């Protein structure tokens, strides 16, 4: 089979050459939160992300489901963009 | 269970993040899966109007106005009965009146705030 060479030359990678801005380290999925004595990190398990929809109170029409559907969306989203750059 | 606009409720609660906690109020709007409830907030010394969205799990119906239905009806009987009395005004507790005690139930005894 041949050499895989080929990489990805989506957008990101342009804009960060152009940029200054250095690669994330990826120090860890354990995000801090409060009112819960508990790490609760960002994602992997029970996170934040669902911390809104799991919350009883939501103080400002059903505003639990619109959340969820803007998650979705920005999953639509970058499904879209990753579309978008497979044609690179 | 059941529950339709209007109808006044209590904010139930089974850490608890946040400290909303008994402050009754009436629901405004009602979904397939959440309820809405008015509460009132203020600051300083000028009272403000709060939009609330809750649970349904953690909304018991109040009894408040059962009170109220129970003196209307208790009312309208006095009013029945008077055609066949007067003063049906609610009276607040009324101090004890005065009242002879024999020592023979229990002779007084001295409990000796030593204590011991």
């Amino acid at each position: 089979k041949p050499l895989p060479k080929a990489k990805a030359m989506t957008k990101w990678e342009k804009f960060a050459a152009k940029k200054g801005i250095k690669p994330k380290e990826r120090a860890g999925k354990m995000i801090y939160d409060e009112a819960s004595g508990e790490w609760v990190p960002k994602w992997g398990y029970k996170g934040a992300n669902k911390k809104l929809d799991d919350q009883w109170l939501v103080e400002v029409i059903d505003p639990r489901t619109l959340n969820r559907a803007e998650r979705k969306r920005l999953v639509k989203k970058n499904e879209k963009q990753q579309r978008r750059n497979m044609k690179n | 269970k059941v529950y339709k606009v209007g109808d006044i409720v209590d904010i139930k609660a089974n850490m608890p993040h946040k400290f909303y906690q008994g402050k009754t109020g009436v629901v405004y709007n009602v979904t397939k899966s959440s309820v809405g409830v008015i509460i009132n907030k203020m600051v300083g010394n000028r009272y403000l109007e709060k939009r609330l969205n809750l649970r349904v799990e953690h909304i018991k119906h109040s009894k408040c106005r059962q009170e109220f239905l129970e003196r209307v009806k208790a009312n309208a009987a006095k009013r029945a009965e008077a055609k066949a009395a007067v003063q049906l005004k609610r009276q607040p507790a009324q101090p004890r009146e005065s009242r002879i005690v024999s020592t023979e139930g229990n002779v007084p005894q001295t409990l000796a705030p030593v204590p011991y």
